[PDB]
């Protein structure tokens, strides 16, 4: 069918035309077992007060857009209880649920690529012995948009080569990562469920980004109507979050 | 004092040998292994994943996203050709796909190939197309009549927006060289079947996409060094 | 039954091909939707008439152990001896990393995490710049992080109380030894999206630190001028991997970084242009 | 047909290549879904 | 005349090898072994023994016994700090203790740590103190309110004169480098809780001592060479 | 069952961690008295709330055999040949003692008594001071106490009727042999609080006397000028120890003595000062 | 998993490293008392 | 540390020897063998076939 309904905490999401759902690597999120635990203190599980849906700020899709990207869990750094717990502890782990919604009429055409990349390490913009600054990899919920006007501090900014996946690999091979498409003639939503992947059981939440979200328009938007700019909205929900190592607030 | 006899080839360093050697860190105990999702055991799982192919590799769309799509016109009323590529697994333009990149590490290949196409247009737009495959031993077709005399599939677009055809394995031997030189393996072409029809006040063009992946009989052997990468100078430390 | 198959490499069989007949029905396996992020499952016996064929190929050579179990050069060290101030110079220090040779780096960077044991082989070469070479002896020592690093040819650190060392002399075969999986975590990092405690050194420059490799010439003062060049080869055993990644498309520039920009140079890939798309 | 296989060192790292096992055909990559 | 094949790596001298060699003194019979008390079998028994830590390592008390104790004043009526050190097992000033000295021969470590404090004052003197541990990822606390928000213990002195707190193992991975460089493992501080009260005609100051030892989950691996000792010249024979 | 564990080094398991709950009672395990000379037995599950964790580390690398079973250099002997008075010079004598290299001495002086077997390896090096080296042969002989000590290159003592000897020639591998525990008592002395029968030689200079090691060049007169340097490495097997002692803090000055004073030099340790104690 | 272990010389000193045994956990050092 | 004794003739290259050597292509699987008519197993089958003889080998 085309109907879907997801209820995480006190929030519910419905959609009337979707294309199945994706479980990343065929693994459902869960808690941490005692066979793999490293720290010895008792973890804290906020449960329903933190495993809910949070919606970010929207973006505008025009005929001259090129792409956008976000990072996790940096995007939810100030979303209430989750952000407070993240900033009050030292270690943490969680899963995620991503829903992207973008609807148009029956006289529009266009296509998008939605992908989730683990350990996406981007490259620098200039040559020589340069690296990437801290403030430009943590833009918050606004995210990053590829543009052309000159930016400040050229020696710390990342590159704008969207067609090279921002890191030197050809676009079009990105399909190995968990991904989905949005075709305006078929559907208007995408859903990806991702577990926790890392080489360590638990890790610092303010110095490491496990996942990354990338949106790239593969086919340009075109229509003959008077509505030539369409918004795009993203909602994210943590799953099975737990924290450890309580101290004073970092901020 | 056991008498022994030394055979030729002793003391040599063969890169692809298999011998045991003493360890430099006695009594060392490595870290335990936790469960991580996404464990790959064979290279054939990568080759069974679709990826886009740069059909439109002209000079105008050389470094952009326009090289992955082809445009259709509604002002054409004739049986015309749209595009044509070669079916060699390691040749241009499909040498840079996932299956093409992996195949560049070997010399022989066998099995069938799978191609998929997706239509990206308005929901009120209809079209019919013809996809054909030409076995080797003859020149590339130039008219729809010659193209039809072969393995072909007729596609009609509707609620579903994807079609998938296969290229059967037809060769004299059991394997083929990934770098053939002068030999070929055939061609695949696309032609207009009826027309592209649009309603009033609608964009007059549409786009197309192409994917490629291997079937259940794909295989590789005789690993070698790839030719799609090079190192000119020295990497800075 | 098990010796025979692996000696003949007949493990990992491939499915056969079944015959088919003309069909006409409501179900259309050829049609599908690619927006679901899934791969189509159409087989040749669904769209064409096939013949019963008994396949004989085996996919043993595409396994990970076969793919990654080949020796390759990872470093080259050059040491020139000087007859003046003999006890000050004539030693070299290198920091261990698998990110300086294009072939090995590109082969291993196809995944995100890996776990394996190592095997190391050394190939020493002597260049004669005088009438004779004589007797030459060399020593190589492994210095884990935190251990003192020598800064002279006659330093006390060469006594090697606990550090592992190996010796080579002219006329001897190639040295070889093995190493286990030596990491704090459960796997190696080829890509790291994070910083250090001071919000510096973005990338893998902080997580990967395995120590250093040092070398010196043990022979005392002489009257011969020579140059020594040693090459290091590496091969992996008992390999595991996770989360495959797309292959690299451009040339590498720096270690532990993914930068690709080059001064006064346009971007070049492996794609070759065509005059027109209607002619193959 | 057959062959001898004896380990001589006390360490596991010291041994030779691992015996080829399986390919885990089920691919979560092709169909990333439960 | 048995044919043999020589493998690479033969004839080398590896420091950490394990091979049998012929003896130079055939038919020799060593002396019998009498029973001697105090036989050590593992290095972990040494690491489970308390030792003092030079908290007061300033320049004034650089070579004396005053570096092992800290003085308390009864003229202070405020929530003030007394001392603070880092919890890295191989860093100053706790790098010179028994457990610190032993840990310098390895590279990785794991487990919990135990700290003990002893009060050395007149039997008519009373005080209350607060000991707190701060997990990494944040700056060192400067006020009692920030210090309290963490793992802490409140100590009241009485007939017993010793208290013992532990530092739990909290890290992302399973092991840590004994020489971390830029990373840290946390801090431990001490603050006045209420006051130090003395009767008339009593000395107005008191001293304190600190010990450290490992818990039951302490471990080491990947032995190396220590960095706390050096040889400049030559030892006279 | 026994091969597997030791091959995987999974012997010497470590206890796990048990979960705990909040408590409030009269018994206070945190309080104790340190004047008894005992170590407190408080565990993490007594003062904080813990989680059930299955530990996986093993303490095999901290064993005595692993700790002391590494080769290290203990001596270096230099021999320069002279073409004048060939049969008088060109021999060396050294008295055996493990008290001339800082690393080995400090590692072994962590205990009071020890008992082990030894293993010796030699690394000879030839330095060329002329146009060619030619053919070089060397001999090493062990002289137990009381045996005649040669004082010339052509002495009759080199016949080696009962003394053990070894030979090396250019192009040969490294010599190696083993020694048993050779002492009059049941253990070795690293510290001795006593004198000799004449109330002299305080320390270990009297109890430890294992003999001497001699070497010479066997080749007859020639026309080549060379220097020979040999290094001796030692490793212990079947080790036992008693009564641990604190580690050394300063540099060594003399053998068989614990003196540390140096003329015109202040006392220096490994402790680094701080500006103020309230800032870590 | 397993390995061969044969001695060739007639002397015990000639053999290799001793098999790791125990750690004698009971520590008289921690609690020097009967 | 097994003591061994080296016999004369070691390290030589004899053209007509028979010894095993390590392979340069590990894990390689050769192509299957189809049936082809005309398989020769011994050289004596060739010698049992008639052939003409040049009796008239003069210069003309
Ligand atoms: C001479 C020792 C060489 C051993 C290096 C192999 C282990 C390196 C693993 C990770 C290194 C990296 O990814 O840069
Ligand atoms: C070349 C022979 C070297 C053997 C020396 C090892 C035995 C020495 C034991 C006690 C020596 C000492 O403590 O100084």
């Amino acid at each position: 069918d085309r109907i879907i309904q997801i209820t995480r905490g006190d929030s519910t999401i419905t959609s009337q035309d979707v294309a199945n759902a994706i479980v990343a690597y065929g693994v459902w999120p869960h808690y941490l077992s005692s066979k793999d635990a490293s720290a010895i203190d008792k973890p804290s599980q906020p449960d329903t007060s933190s495993n809910r849906f949070y919606t970010l700020r929207s973006v505008t899709w025009s005929s001259s857009s090129k792409g956008w990207w976000w990072k996790l869990p940096d995007a939810l750094k100030d979303m209430g209880i989750f952000g407070e717990n993240m900033f009050y502890h030292y270690l943490g782990r969680s899963g995620y649920t991503i829903h992207v919604q973008c609807n148009a009429s029956k006289f529009h055409q266009g296509t998008l690529i939605v992908a989730l990349i683990p350990e996406h390490q981007i490259a620098s913009a200039l040559h020589g012995n340069v690296n990437v600054g801290y403030n430009y990899t943590h833009p918050g919920e606004t995210g990053r948009e590829v543009k052309a006007e000159t930016r400040l501090n050229p020696d710390l900014q990342p590159t704008e080569e969207y067609w090279l996946n921002f890191d030197g690999t050809l676009l079009g091979n990105i399909t190995i990562f968990p991904h989905q498409f949005i075709n305006l003639r078929s559907n208007n939503s995408a859903t990806i469920i991702a577990p926790y992947v890392n080489a360590v059981p638990m890790d610092s939440m303010r110095s490491h980004n496990n996942w990354s979200l990338v949106i790239i328009p593969i086919c340009p938007l075109e229509t003959s109507s008077a509505i030539n700019t369409i918004p795009i909205t993203i909602s994210i929900s943590p799953m099975c979050a737990e924290f450890s190592g309580a101290r004073a607030k970092r901020q | 004092g056991l008498p022994v006899f030394i055979t030729p080839g002793s003391g040599q360093f063969l890169t692809t040998d298999d011998f045991q050697s003493p360890c430099a860190l006695p009594w060392y105990h490595p870290t335990k292994e936790i469960s991580i999702p996404g464990e790959v055991k064979n290279l054939v799982e990568i080759c069974q994943v679709d990826s886009l192919v740069p059909i439109n590799n002209t000079d105008t769309y050389i470094n952009s996203e326009n090289m992955y799509s082809v445009v259709l016109q509604s002002s054409i009323n004739a049986p015309d050709k749209i595009f044509s590529i070669r079916t060699d697994v390691a040749s241009q333009p499909l040498a840079t796909t996932l299956i093409g990149e992996i195949s560049s590490y070997f010399t022989h290949w066998t099995g069938s190939l799978r191609f998929s196409f997706m239509f990206c247009g308005t929901a009120n737009t209809t079209v019919k197309l013809l996809l054909a495959y030409t076995p080797p031993g003859i020149a590339e077709p130039t008219t729809r009549k010659d193209a039809m005399l072969g393995t072909h599939v007729i596609w009609d677009v509707g609620l579903q927006s994807t079609i998938s055809m296969v290229v059967p394995w037809i060769s004299a031997s059991h394997y083929r060289n990934t770098s053939p030189g002068r030999s070929t393996s055939g061609y695949i072409t696309c032609w207009y079947q009826t027309r592209l029809v649009i309603p009033p006040q609608t964009p007059p063009t549409a786009r197309l996409l192409c994917f490629v992946s291997g079937c259940k009989d794909f295989c590789l052997r005789m690993a070698r060094d790839t030719n799609l990468h090079l190192q000119s100078g020295a990497i800075a430390q | 039954e098990n010796y025979i198959d692996e000696v003949l490499n007949e493990v990992l069989v491939v499915p056969n091909i079944n015959s088919s007949n003309p069909t006409t029905s409501n179900s259309a396996p050829a049609l599908d939707a690619a927006e679901t992020g899934h791969t189509s499952s159409v087989q040749p016996e669904d769209v064409i008439e096939t013949r019963y064929v008994q396949t004989s190929q085996t996919r043993d050579e595409m396994s990970l152990e076969s793919f990654l179990g080949r020796s390759g050069c990872i470093h080259e060290s050059k040491l020139e001896v000087t007859l003046a101030n003999y006890n000050k110079e004539n030693f070299t220090v290198w920091a261990i990393n698998l990110q300086e040779m294009a072939q090995i780096r590109r082969k291993f960077e196809l995944f995100t995490y890996t776990r394996f044991d190592s095997e190391i082989t050394l190939v020493p070469c002597i260049s004669a710049l005088s009438q004779d070479i004589g007797h030459i002896t060399m020593q190589y020592m492994y210095v884990p992080p935190g251990a003192p690093v020598p800064n002279s040819r006659d330093d006390y650190a060469w006594q090697s109380g606990t550090n592992a060392s190996v010796f080579w002399q002219h006329g001897q075969a190639y040295p070889r030894f093995s190493l286990p999986f030596l990491s704090v975590a459960s796997a190696y990092y080829m890509f790291y999206d994070g910083y250090d405690e001071q919000d510096q050194n973005y990338g893998t420059a902080n997580t990967n630190n395995m120590g250093s490799l040092c070398s010196r010439i043990v022979t005392e003062k002489h009257i011969h001028k020579v140059h020594i060049m040693t090459r290091i080869y590496h091969k992996a055993k008992h390999v595991k991997a996770w989360c495959p990644r797309p292959p690299r498309a451009l040339e590498y520039t720096r270690a532990h970084r993914t930068n690709f920009k080059i001064e006064d140079r346009s971007i070049q890939t492996a794609i070759v242009t065509r005059p027109i798309i209607t002619t193959a | 047909l057959n062959y001898f296989n004896i380990n001589y060192f006390k360490d596991a790292a010291s041994n030779g290549a691992s015996k080829l096992e399986f390919t885990q055909d089920p691919s979560k990559f092709t169909d990333p879904v439960k």
